[PDB]
């Protein structure tokens, strides 16, 4: 809590198996822009319903590119580097969905709005 | 009949 | 802080997608035939401090029984899984239960019809009374759409900590951290493959 | 030979270890177990090792041994393993450490011992019971665990002896304990008059509990042991609730004598009285002490709560006549009352059943209402209370029993309502929760009061939850009262029938709150109207006094303004609901020009997109276009809903070009297939086309469901629908084939199918053959085509079997491959569907008579269906449809012994001429089971053959000769003199 609410989302969290190519779900909850208080940073931190687990915890890195799935008009998919919600941060190549496409885009106005702040 | 109930709940609203 | 925890039931009800949606969040579609037993650490954090089961998943289909009654030494509780959408599976809850509680004799035990998700449900509501002369919990669950799904784990662990007022709370968030081509292949490869079940909600 | 301390040692590593290590010593001690020989070597674990879990499992090992491979032992191995275990468990109870530290091994050895009585007592093993009683005086260690040893003989006799032992075997294990049991009876019943050890009566009283599920009554009733149950163990918390629990199957066994009345009410009396001195009063408040869960708590208040309601709900009347016998019987009802308070929900269902009990006696029989007055007033509260949203089974129970209650007296429960809402208003129970619930309690009494003292009671009520909303400040606050003011009137039709004004304004009101952004008012506003509509249609449909038209038109002319901040899935609702109104005109041009005028939007925008998109079209690719397309259907899918047969004018207006844009959409899905693959059918694009086809499919299955002009389907309807979607779905890709295909025509051919004989084999010409294909290789892939695909060929064998002899040979031996490939199925609804197809088709052929075909079918696939239902009846793996598996053989067996089968069954190049059909049967079948199951004996075989033939008529006993087949191909050496059992 000492960081400061952006933007919150309901939204479904997948992980892509590379040696299986098949999409695995990661957690269903409220999606959240941290952006803290002291080093203006934001990330992602999502949180699985009832249970409370992370499934999501990385920084939205400026790096990163929003990009759509062959078979939804309401989901990104992009690469993340160093993700900390099980511990240890690994590489993952995550895919988020929500409820509609407007949510969607308005997710992905927020996604570049904090990417800007992120690095001044 | 009654019309005294009707006109209270024709006022009924949500906002304000 | 650990206690073992059995999971029992008839082959195909759910046991082993039940314990992979807590591990990882994943629902799997397929049914691969658990043999004899995988043991799996599952740590929830509650307002007394967290919490490890044990959770020994055990096979449902006879020709992959194993130990059998042998998986059941030393638990400290127990859950009694059946499918809603199946008889047969109700039918049998007496039986698992009779195997149980020979080995662990007053264990917190919980009752779970899974896969209330389906329409076509086959065992109804006022059908299912098993548990109330055996004083076992009982849940409605899906695996699939996570109806109820923290409840049976929430129960056992208010039983086994002993405190009634026992709570689920969200872990602290540790600040996350801040030659690669080889991510923008296995990057596309993720573009190409469609998402599952994308006429769900969410 | 064996390492036992290596064995140890991977024991240990199992149970307490971690990680690789435990999962590699799981799969090499399930090796251990599993080799066929390793029974020898239990020999040494059982006395040589250190290690109890080691000793379990050697146990283990033995009983599967025991269990499945007993008879065919060498005689003095019997009797090794026998003398054994006893001189095992003597061993162990001698020894005060390993007696009280080991019982899981103590209580593994008696089931072992247990395992071999089943097979060898009494006729090997006379003394036994005789034995076990003079041990009992020796220790009081053995005698405890001798108490363990009958209690799981009494469970594995009367109690799970049904499934796992066949008819004959169990009955006369039942007839050796009942023979035995006076002898049993005396030393339990010693045992609990000279106490003491407390370890010992708890043993006694567990197995006691087991002997009530059948011994005679006199044990009970006349012996002293109802008072010692009733008062002496009802004092310590050690047997109390074991105590309980035999009680409590007391109230449930087989009582005209006058006698036996007083002892019954004499250990109710005994029983409650205890409870009152030892464990809590009357008075206190059970929902805390179940909150609370210190020690056995809970358990306890939910074995009281199923011994007062056992006792009550069969042996009430008892108490209910004599003055003596008040204070008991409303004192244990009280008691009921304290724990209907305890939230815990599956515990306020046990309760809940018997309060239904009760008040229904009290509603039906006479003279007995006064009794439960005031239990009857704090059960109206507790119910109030704890009203859920209408599980939707706790509900109906809720509101059964409510409504029950409102008969007896209106009065009371008219006040308690108006007094909980009273405090509602002055803020004191003032909740979100609390308002809701009480809205559902005053919603679900409706219809049992006066309808005079309704009005009066439901003005008060909607009036003084008018104030509520104006008093509230905040629109979260003011929503939660403004939907259960709709849920209330909403639940009243028969008020609003009776003052159409008041009716009017509400629903210009709902109309009102169909603007409102706010959460869940739109979804609340909606459902409530269409609510309202289904029990008020008439009110809409006539000129109501005082006004110039039926308000449907007003509704109707509107809709576009009403209805214009809505989401499709809620205009949808709305048209459905203007659709209900409109059926109730039943004058035809005036109904159907409100149907044109209601459906004057969707068809104008229908008729501009097949314009702009015939002559184009390309505009099908559009996302946007796309979705209003669907929309339209849609619209048309929830009026069509609602009126059925009246739809049919408005059908025609859209039909042909309906079937047109169909046949557009399945250009461009097998486009966009082509261009891209088969990934293209995951894209949003062509996901959008499939949902056109979809619906519209959707809405003709609807019409034709509903129709009753069965003419007019055929002459106009069939053959144009047959020729948009027919040819598409053989000469699509499997990825691109929609299953609403098979769906849509199960529907036609179900209503229409004997009227179009050629129709149905145009059906099956064009997908039988590719579908079959689509779900032959696995049992997992295009689960919904299975499904449909055998929900089609069931009712075409149903309605149009003709079309089945029309079909190349080649293609009927497919229809018969089909069928048993459904047996196979684990999934419940193919399976139960391919079973009935085999049953319906051989009456199908049976009513042929002596014809060439019915002669070829017996010849070629009788025995097929013989052999391939005798297969998933004996597998284990298909045993959900255990019942329509015997019936179909059933019906395949008495075929034969009835001669109604003409031809011989057999080539006559393979047996002598003249042989009946039931010879060579007997034969065939002798001969399969042989080298299904070659453990079994030739007697067995054949033993079991005679009995299932000569049963051939008689469902039950039938099925108990297959079940003790399926008991003894499950061990070796079972008596072939079970299959006389009947
Ligand atoms: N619709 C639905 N399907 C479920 C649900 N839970 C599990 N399943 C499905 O049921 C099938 C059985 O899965 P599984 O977890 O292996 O059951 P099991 O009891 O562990 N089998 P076994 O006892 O032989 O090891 C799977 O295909 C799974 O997708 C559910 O909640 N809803
Ligand atoms: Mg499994």
């Amino acid at each position: 809590e000492d960081e400061e609410v952006l933007y919150k989302v309901r939204a479904k969290l997948f992980r892509f198996d590379a040696d299986a190519k098949e999409w695995k779900e990661r957690g269903t909850g409220d999606c959240k822009f941290l952006k803290n208080k002291k080093t203006n940073k934001v990330r992602i931190l999502m949180r699985r319903d009832k249970t409370l687990k992370i499934c999501a915890n990385h920084i939205i890195a400026p790096e990163y590119t929003l990009k759509p799935n062959v078979g939804s008009d309401r989901s990104w998919v992009y690469a993340c580097t160093a993700d900390i919600a099980e511990g240890e941060a690994e590489a993952f190549t995550f895919a988020i969905r929500f409820g509609s496409k407007e949510n969607a885009d308005k997710f992905k106005e927020e996604f570049e709005k904090a990417q800007e702040i992120n690095k001044k | 009949n009654l019309n005294e109930l009707a006109l209270k709940l024709a006022g009924l609203d949500i906002d304000e | 802080v650990q206690f073992k925890l059995v999971l029992v039931g008839d082959g195909g009800t759910g046991k082993t997608t039940f314990v992979k949606r807590h591990l990882t969040g994943e629902f799997e579609k397929k049914y691969v035939a658990t043999l004899g037993v995988e043991v799996h650490p599952l740590v929830f954090h509650t307002n007394r401090g967290p919490i490890k089961f044990n959770v020994w998943d055990t096979a449902g289909q006879e020709k992959f029984g194993g130990l059998r009654d042998g998986y059941y030494i030393q638990a400290q509780c127990a859950i009694i899984m059946f499918d809603v959408t199946s008889r047969v599976t109700y039918k049998n809850v007496p039986n698992w239960h009779r195997d149980l509680v020979r080995v662990c004799e007053n264990i917190p035990i919980v009752l779970c019809g899974n896969k209330v998700d389906i329409k076509d449900r086959k065992v109804k509501a006022k059908s299912i009374v098993f548990h109330r002369k055996k004083n076992l919990q009982y849940y409605d669950i899906s695996a699939k759409s996570n109806y109820n799904f923290e409840k049976p784990f929430l129960w056992l662990a208010r039983k086994l900590i002993g405190d009634p007022n026992l709570e689920f709370v969200a872990m602290p968030a540790l600040a996350p951290p801040e030659l690669a081509a080889q991510y923008e292949h296995d990057l596309e490869v993720a573009q190409t493959t469609a998402l599952p079940d994308e006429d769900d909600d969410l | 030979d064996l390492d036992i301390a290596l064995l140890d040692q991977v024991v240990s590593t199992f149970y307490q270890g971690s990680g690789v290590q435990q999962k590699q010593a799981q799969e090499i001690l399930t090796k251990f177990q599993d080799n066929p020989d390793a029974w020898q070597k239990a020999d040494q674990i059982l006395q040589f090792s250190t290690n109890p879990q080691s000793k379990f499992i050697a146990l283990s090992i033995l009983d599967k041994l025991i269990t499945r491979k007993w008879k065919l032992l060498p005689n003095d191995h019997r009797i090794g393993i026998r003398n054994f275990v006893v001189g095992m468990i003597i061993s162990m109870c001698q020894d005060d450490e390993v007696f009280k530290t080991q019982k899981n091994l103590i209580n593994k050895s008696d089931l072992t011992l247990v395992q071999i009585l089943k097979q060898e007592w009494p006729q090997n093993w006379p003394e036994f019971i005789p034995e076990l009683i003079g041990s009992s005086s020796s220790s009081v260690n053995v005698c405890e665990n001798n108490m363990i040893v009958l209690k799981l003989l009494s469970e594995e006799v009367f109690d799970f002896s049904a499934e796992q032992m066949t008819q004959a075997k169990a009955l006369h294990l039942k007839n050796s304990m009942s023979k035995e049991f006076e002898q049993i009876f005396k030393l339990c019943f010693q045992v609990l008059e000279q106490g003491s050890s407390s370890s010992l009566i708890v043993a006694t009283l567990e197995s006691l509990l087991r002997y009530l599920h059948w011994i005679p009554y006199r044990y009970i009733y006349e012996t002293n042991i109802l008072e010692l149950l009733s008062t002496k163990f009802m004092t310590s918390p050690d047997t109390r609730a074991i105590t309980l629990k035999c009680l409590t199957e007391v109230s449930n066994l087989k009582q005209d004598n006058d006698l036996i009345k007083r002892q019954t009410v004499l250990f109710f009396q005994n029983t409650l009285q205890q409870i009152a001195t030892s464990v809590m009063p009357v008075t206190a408040d059970l929902k805390a002490t179940y909150a609370n869960a210190n020690g056995n708590d809970q358990s306890f208040l939910q074995d009281l709560a199923m011994f007062l309601t056992t006792y009550l709900a069969r042996n009430r009347a008892l108490l209910e006549s004599d003055e003596s016998l008040r204070e008991l019987l409303l004192n244990a009802h009280q008691y009921l009352i304290q724990l209907s308070k305890i939230e815990e929900r599956e515990l306020f269902k046990t309760t809940l059943d018997y309060w239904h009990n009760l008040v229904a006696d009290l509603f039906y029989e006479p003279l007995k209402k006064h009794i439960y007055e005031e239990i009857c007033s704090q059960l109206r509260l507790v119910i109030i209370e704890n009203m859920v949203r209408p599980t939707i089974q706790l509900y109906k129970s809720e509101r059964e029993v409510l409504v029950y209650l409102t008969h007896l007296n209106v009065i009371d429960t008219e006040e308690i309502m108006i007094s909980k809402l009273a405090r509602q208003i002055d803020g004191s129970e003032w909740s979100w929760h609390n308002i809701n619930t009480l809205s559902w309690a005053i919603g679900s009494i409706s219809g049992t009061m006066s309808e005079d003292t309704e009005k009066r009671f439901v003005v008060t009520v909607i009036k003084d939850l008018l104030g509520l909303c104006e008093q509230k400040r905040g629109k979260d606050n003011k929503a939660v009262v403004a939907s259960d003011i709709m849920y209330v009137v909403g639940q009243y039709p028969r008020f609003l029938k009776a003052h159409w004004n008041f009716l009017r304004t509400v629903i210009l009101k709902l109309f009102e709150f169909m603007h409102e952004t706010h959460e869940g008012v739109q979804d609340m506003a909606c459902d409530t109207f269409i609510k309202i509509v289904q029990k008020c249609k008439y009110h809409f449909v006539i000129q109501q006094p005082r006004e110039s038209e039926p308000f449907i038109q007003t509704i109707i002319r509107d809709i576009q303004k009403t209805t214009a901040d809505l989401q499709p899935q809620q205009v949808h609702t709305f048209y459905k609901a203007c659709g209900i109104i409109i059926s109730e005109e039943r004058s035809v041009a005036e109904r159907n020009r409100l149907l044109s005028d209601l459906m004057q939007l969707p068809n104008m925008a229908w008729d501009t997109i097949v314009e702009q998109s015939t002559a184009n079209p390309t505009l099908l690719l559009d996302s946007e276009t796309v979705k209003i397309i669907a929309n339209i259907i849609k619209t048309n899918v929830a009026v069509c809903t609602s009126m059925g047969a009246d739809f049919y004018p408005q059908l025609g207006h859209i039909y042909y070009n309906m079937l047109q844009l169909y046949r557009a959409v399945s250009s461009m899905i097998s486009a966009q297939v082509a261009a891209e693959g088969l990934i293209a059918t995951k894209t949003p694009k062509v996901r959008g086309l499939r949902t056109i086809k979809k619906e519209i499919l959707k809405l003709v299955e609807t019409y034709i469901s509903k129709a009753r002009n069965l003419d007019d389907v055929v002459k106009v309807l069939v053959e144009p629908l047959l020729n948009a979607v027919l040819e598409d779905y053989m000469n699509n890709v499997p990825d691109a084939r929609d299953a609403e295909v098979l769906n849509c025509m199960t529907t036609v051919v179900e209503k229409v199918g004997h009227m179009i004989p050629q129709g149905v084999i145009l059906i099956l010409q064009s997908v039988f053959e590719c579908t079959l294909d689509m779900i032959n290789k696995d049992f997992t892939e295009y689960p919904e085509h299975r499904v449909e695909f055998y929900k089609l060929l069931k009712v075409i064998n149903e309605k149009s079997f003709a079309a089945f002899l029309e079909l190349p040979p080649a293609a009927f031996k497919l229809f018969v491959d089909a069928i048993c490939w459904a047996f196979k199925h684990n999934n419940r609804d193919v399976e139960v569907n391919g079973l009935q197809i085999a049953l319906d088709l051989v009456k199908n052929i049976e009513r042929m008579g002596n014809v060439p075909f019915a002669n070829e079918f017996h010849k070629n696939y009788f025995f097929i269906f013989v052999s391939e239902t005798f297969f998933v009846l004996t597998d284990s793996d298909h045993k959900s449809g255990f019942s329509k598996q015997a019936l179909l053989l059933m019906k395949l067996i008495s075929l034969v012994y009835d001669n109604k089968i003409s031809v011989p069954l057999y080539q006559e190049a393979e047996v002598p001429q003249g042989t009946s059909n039931q010879v060579y049967l007997s034969q065939y079948l002798a001969n399969m089971l042989s080298n299904a199951f070659p453990h079994l004996t030739s007697e067995q075989i054949a033993s079991f053959l005679s009995a299932l033939t000569k049963q051939c008529k008689d469902l039950v006993v039938f099925k108990g000769t297959l079940r003790d087949f399926l008991v003894q191909i499950k061990e070796v050496g079972g008596d072939p003199t079970d299959y006389l059992f009947a």
